RNA sequence: CGUGGAAGUCUGUUAGAGUUGGUGUCCUACAAUACCCUCUCGUGAUCUAUGUGUAGGGGUGAAAGGCCCAUCGAGUCCGGCA
RNA sequence: GUCGGGUGAGAACCCCGACGGCCUAAUGGAUAAGGGUUCCUCAGCACUGCUGAUCAGCUGAGGGUUAGCCGGUCCUAAGUCUCACCGCAACUCGACUGAGACGAAAUGGGAAACAGGUUAAUAUUCCUGUGCCAUCAUGCAGUGAAAGUUGACGCCCUGGGGUCGAUCACGCCGGGCAUCGCCCGGUCGAACCGUCCAACUCCGUGGAAGCCGUAAUGGCAGGAAGCGGACGAACGGCGGCAUAGGGAAACGUGAUUCAACCUGGGGCCCAUGAAAAGACGAGCAUGAUGUCCGUACCGAGAACCGACACAGGUGUCCAUGGCGGCGAAAGCCAAGGCCUGUCGGGAGCAACCAACGUUAGGGAAUUCGGCAAGUUAGUCCCGUACCUUCGGAAGAAGGGAUGCCUGCUCCGGAACGGAGCAGGUCGCAGUGACUCGGAAGCUCGGACUGUCUAGUAACAACAUAGGUGACCGCAAAUCCGCAAGGACUCGUACGGUCACUGAAUCCUGCCCAGUGCAGGUAUCUGAACACCUCGUACAAGAGGACGAAGGACCUGUCAACGGCGGGGGUCUUAAGGUAGCGUAGUACCUUGCCGCAUCAGUAGCGGCUUGCAUGAAUGGAUUAACCAGAGCUUCACUGUCCCAACGUUGGGCCCGGUGAACUGUACAUUCCAGUGCGGAGUCUGGAGACACCCAGGGGGAAGCGAAGACCCUAUGGAGCUUUACUGCAGGCUGUCGCUGAGGACUCUCACUCCGGGAGGAGGACACCGAUAGCCGGGCA
RNA sequence: CGAGUGGCUUGCUACCUCGAUGUCGGUUCCCUCCAUCCUGCCCGUGCAGAAGCGGGCAAGGGUGAGGUUGUUCGCCUAUUA
RNA sequence: ACGACCGUAUAGUACGAGAGGAACUACGGUUGGUGGCCACUGGUGUACCGGUUGUUCGAGAGAGCACGUGCCGGGUAGCCA
């Protein structure tokens, strides 16, 4: 079996969501955390440094 | 290179548990203050996944169905005592202070009240031979003399299910079968077999090991594989 | 008695089996009775038809010569 | 002689799994691994759905440096970075 | 697909009829996930649709999903999260322990619904009829109430009960066919309420010393058969439900085989086959309440994933429609679905190509190689070698038979089940299509089933049982974590960790010098602290004393890494190749020599064999069985070949419509020679050359495609190794702190562990913090 | 011993190509060279004849089938002008 | 667009002690190559005719499907060796 065309019709999880938080369409249904706005794991906003260049 | 197979095993994953959620019972010993006047009726004889030795269903006489090490000869209906002046009978449980010498016992503790260490597999058992105020002197299944607290209770008489080493396996299906009840991740791909990245010993043209077998005590994990503090090897000599 | 294994595994294989099984599923004698209906019911697990008495003994033997020894004492 | 119906047992495009050869067809494809015939396993160390666990010098590996979302002799993203 | 017709400005592909086809585990029916309005109606053709379109999953506007009893909801599963606690420099980090919560929509557990009707679109939800469950209120009954039962369970074989379906018999209703009288469809009717009970278990009677019983096992004076009885099943029978419903009508009755469903008997495990909520236990009336969320449609060669209306991928139930046959097989055909695996028209339709049929005579001569193709084939009877682990080899091989028709026999209760007999009889052919092994021998490898490089390797590689060695008594060995802690472990040597070899059988020689591991060690060497000397009003610093692990040294060990020669009738460096096997998948020489076989044999097999450089768990030898594994030989078969031909289907060619891409410095009708950075359409000399277009097979453009993987180079990169350099974890060991009383000893009070507790074991050690020495490719 | 011709062998060199001029053997299909194996015409002979040996002119045509080996090469068989 | 070979007569002759053994010439055929043609032999011939298995149209008659003929037998024209 191929890894790509024929691997692709097994796709039919659903993982990322709507969030109640943030709105965007990562919330992890089967962890219950968010990979946008860390919601499920933090109190805080999921924000990093490297989001943008070093000096901006 | 990578973590050899010993190292992933530590980290507890679920190919290297053991499956403990269809497991029976944690045979220990019945916690008794003093006396004697604790005694048992034999319900039914079961299998015990953990040690494919059988295990004993047991009653007692204040209403507690606790499973048992079963030892040989043990059936429905018999009655087992367990306390200090118990009766000297194969399947009751009484500190090795009260049992005589030269009588086999199993299920011996290591600091008296723990439940139970040492002599648990199929058909093994342990000696009895020395007495003492001070020592009990037993000689575990391995052929040690082991010298022990007179108040670490024993029960008497060989474990059941002797022999079970005896018959071969046969076919790898059935090993198969019984290392999937077990905390074991098999088969079992040789190191030499593997690549340098992998195991020590793998690696090369042909199959062979790349430094001597016999590695030392201080050696670290990810290290110490072949023949671990080797006092000798081979057969002849 | 290991004719379910055919022409593969070997003779010493199929001896152990052969001597195992046969003395087995054979008549042996009961602690309770003087009746000769003792089978097995798994490992290490025995069973008489007779008094419904559910024992325990060796794996593949009703008796091992090391539990003969504990009646000795 | 019959009874019995064992088996990592046999035949088998039963369902299902797999993929030996054709170095056939295709090779700006129907398809970033496809088509056809042939071939193998098919009560078991079997196949399978869903749920669940293991995470990057770390997993997982019946071991091929295989696999970890078309990415692996160290995934992906962004940053270090012009 | 075709002929008619419909609508329309317009019709090959939108609709109707007819005729002709296609799909049968799917191309039919119901669904999970996923999609998200794709569903229905009306109006449209700018977009989308492999051509067109009046059509549409497209555009626009409207509309559409109704529940006490179908799911969710509740329960708990692997497991997840939160809180507390502890760790961490710290957290959004982290293991344990507690508490709480979450965790199953087809497909775990679970209170209760069936029949019919209705819409453009919903439907166990609405409507009609009937029924059921739970809670609560009232009334009566009831004092029981929680023990127990159920929920609730593996794999294999099998009996009995039994419905649907299918088929048979016969009767009724309707249709079809028309030499016959045969053929098809229907002949209905639920939930529920009531009732019946086989199996199992048990009781009374009874009194078997050989009987009872089974498909099989089996049962019994510890009481068999027989007789009576208690308990007790179906999604089943029976009655009601039903002067309900449904049907144009009739509106059946018996039977066989019997999925579902019910209930038993047996066997297997070094495998032992969930839990919880809930229900039962524990009555009846009447009335009330029964909220909330899902509900459309697709579920696929156009509604999902794969950028696409993608030949790919994607779970469940229908596995009992008919003939056929062993069959859920082929082939054919119903019910149902479809003509949308969605561009057409034309040319005896050329070459050439893809799939394929048939080829005389020869028969592997083809080729690295029978690659490709073909041969064989189902069933019964006869018959069957070497070898063998006694299982197998084996369907060995080889031989014969095979239809239809008439009338019968046998087995069985019977089948629309099976096995046979006699007579007749047709063909070239009777497993007549379909389905359906080619056979034999020698050798190598791996014992076997199994595993693998998703996407050029399926193999001799991995695994395996078996063999063997190693470590560890559990406060263990081994392993993970920085720590708090954790896996192994509901485990305890018949254990489980770490390695090697790889079934069985016969065996497995010699070497401990080097390296490794382990034990020992008078003596030597061996760090820091403390101690002593010198030094300094102190300190740096220098020396001494003692001396741990380690090393030196000695010993053990090769199924530990590995070794098993040169010379002569010992030498290196310990030994000096034993059984076997041998020109090997290992043999340079080499196509070794002899033999087998062939006309001819670098092949293959046997023998010899001084073996460039075989050899014993770096396992040697051997071997029955097995194999999409490597090599060879024979029989059979054939278009592989001699040597090619004709045919078939789809293309190709012409026409309508749709309509890309690769590639492009320029110029360009070239050819033969030469020249040039030595491989020129373009330079030089000649020759040839009127332009344009169609089809072709690919000689050239050192054709197009990819800043060559080969090679070298760069004070480039990465993965990997080690006795490379340097370091870092880790282990061992000394010392200081915790740490206490009286070079050997006693104690108990810190601290550790065991015990529920009382208390017990241990004990200034161990753990932990710090430092020092050794080992230290485990890692950088 | 001496003098050469070829460019089939091997070697040498590093001119050409590393933003790629696809490998060996084989096969199929086409053209050519002569240093001629056969065929035609010749000269010599240790030329009786027959069969040969050596040489000359000559490239029109021909030069085939098979066994081992991937082989090129070669060894081998039976045919052959 | 033809190349080459075998055979007969020459001839058991010339030659030679014998053994052995020619040529010119004239004929017949074969092989390779070449071009063409189909009366004859052969192949094909999913034109056509027949037989026959399974299943479907009730049987009969007559048909469809079984991969582009279900299979088997025969085979005209044409095209071919
Ligand atoms: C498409 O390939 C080529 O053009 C090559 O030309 C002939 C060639 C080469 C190269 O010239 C060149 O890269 C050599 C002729 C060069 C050379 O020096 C040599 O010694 C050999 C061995 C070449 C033969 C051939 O080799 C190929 O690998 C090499 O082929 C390849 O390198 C690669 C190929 C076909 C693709 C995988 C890219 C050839
Ligand atoms: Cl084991
Ligand atoms: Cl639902
Ligand atoms: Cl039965
Ligand atoms: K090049
Ligand atoms: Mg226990
Ligand atoms: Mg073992
Ligand atoms: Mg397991
Ligand atoms: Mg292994
Ligand atoms: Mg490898
Ligand atoms: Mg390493
Ligand atoms: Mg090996
Ligand atoms: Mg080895
Ligand atoms: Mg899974
Ligand atoms: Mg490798
Ligand atoms: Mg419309
Ligand atoms: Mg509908
Ligand atoms: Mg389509
Ligand atoms: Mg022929
Ligand atoms: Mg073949
Ligand atoms: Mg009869
Ligand atoms: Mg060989
Ligand atoms: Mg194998
Ligand atoms: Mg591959
Ligand atoms: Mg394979
Ligand atoms: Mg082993
Ligand atoms: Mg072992
Ligand atoms: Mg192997
Ligand atoms: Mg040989
Ligand atoms: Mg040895
Ligand atoms: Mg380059
Ligand atoms: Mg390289
Ligand atoms: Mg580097
Ligand atoms: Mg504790
Ligand atoms: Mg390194
Ligand atoms: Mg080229
Ligand atoms: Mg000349
Ligand atoms: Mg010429
Ligand atoms: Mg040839
Ligand atoms: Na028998
Ligand atoms: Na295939
Ligand atoms: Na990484
Ligand atoms: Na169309
Ligand atoms: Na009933
Ligand atoms: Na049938
Ligand atoms: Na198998
Ligand atoms: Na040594
Ligand atoms: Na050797
Ligand atoms: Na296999
Ligand atoms: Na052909
Ligand atoms: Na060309
Ligand atoms: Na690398
Ligand atoms: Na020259
Ligand atoms: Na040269
Ligand atoms: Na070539
Ligand atoms: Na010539
Ligand atoms: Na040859
Ligand atoms: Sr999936
Ligand atoms: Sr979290
Ligand atoms: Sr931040
Ligand atoms: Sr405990
Ligand atoms: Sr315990
Ligand atoms: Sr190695
Ligand atoms: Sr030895
Ligand atoms: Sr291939
Ligand atoms: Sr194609
Ligand atoms: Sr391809
Ligand atoms: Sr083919
Ligand atoms: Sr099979
Ligand atoms: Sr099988
Ligand atoms: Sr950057
Ligand atoms: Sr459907
Ligand atoms: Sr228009
Ligand atoms: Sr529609
Ligand atoms: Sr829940
Ligand atoms: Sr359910
Ligand atoms: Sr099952
Ligand atoms: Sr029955
Ligand atoms: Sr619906
Ligand atoms: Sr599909
Ligand atoms: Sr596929
Ligand atoms: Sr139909
Ligand atoms: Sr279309
Ligand atoms: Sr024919
Ligand atoms: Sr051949
Ligand atoms: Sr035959
Ligand atoms: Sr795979
Ligand atoms: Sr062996
Ligand atoms: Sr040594
Ligand atoms: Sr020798
Ligand atoms: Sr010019
Ligand atoms: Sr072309
Ligand atoms: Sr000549
Ligand atoms: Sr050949
Ligand atoms: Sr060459
Ligand atoms: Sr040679
Ligand atoms: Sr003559
Ligand atoms: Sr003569
Ligand atoms: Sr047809």
């Amino acid at each position: 079996t191929g890894a790509g065309t024929p691997s692709q019709g097994k796709k039919n999880t659903t993982t990322h969501t709507k969030c109640r938080r943030c709105g965007e369409k990562s919330y992890h249904t089967k962890k219950k955390v968010c990979s946008s706005c860390g919601f499920g794991k933090s109190a805080k906003r999921r924000d990093y440094e490297w989001q943008s260049k070093a000096g901006e | 290179g990578r973590r050899i197979q010993g190292q992933r095993r530590g980290r507890g994953t679920s190919t290297f548990r053991a499956p403990s959620h269809r497991y029976k019972a944690d045979l220990e010993h019945r916690k008794v203050e003093d006396g004697d006047v604790i005694a048992g009726t034999v319900v039914d004889i079961e299998h015990d996944p953990a040690r494919s030795a059988p295990v004993a269903a047991v009653e007692f006489e204040d209403g507690d169905r606790r499973l048992i090490l079963a030892p040989e000869g043990v059936g429905v209906g018999d009655e087992l005592q367990v306390g200090v002046s118990a009766e000297i009978a194969p399947g009751n449980t009484l500190p090795l202070a009260e049992i005589p010498e030269g009588v086999p016992v199993c299920n011996v503790e290591s600091s008296p009240g723990d439940g139970g260490k040492f002599a648990r597999a199929s058909g093994v058992n342990a000696q009895l031979l020395t007495h003492d105020r001070n020592v009990a002197v037993v000689k575990l299944p391995s052929g040690e003399m082991k010298r022990l607290d007179p108040q670490c209770r024993a029960t008497i008489g060989v474990v059941a299910g002797g022999g079970r080493t005896d018959k071969p396996f046969v076919k790898a299906g059935n090993k198969h079968h019984k290392m999937k009840a077990r905390g074991t991740k098999w088969p079992n791909v040789r190191g030499v077999a593997m690549n340098a990245v992998d195991h020590p010993f793998g690696g090369g043209g042909r199959q062979h090991p790349g430094k001597p077998k016999s590695i030392s005590r201080n050696a670290p994990p990810g290290r110490k594989v072949g023949d671990i503090a080797s006092k000798r090897t081979g057969r002849g000599g | 008695s290991s004719g379910r294994f055919g022409a593969r595994y070997g003779r010493v294989s199929r001896r152990r089996v052969a001597e195992i099984e046969s003395e087995m599923n054979e008549d042996h004698a009961c602690p309770n009775c003087g009746e000769d209906r003792v089978d097995r019911q798994g490992t290490g697990i025995w069973q008489c038809s007779y008094c419904d008495y559910k024992f325990t003994g060796g794996s593949y033997k009703p008796e091992t010569p090391g539990g003969k020894t504990v009646r000795r004492s």
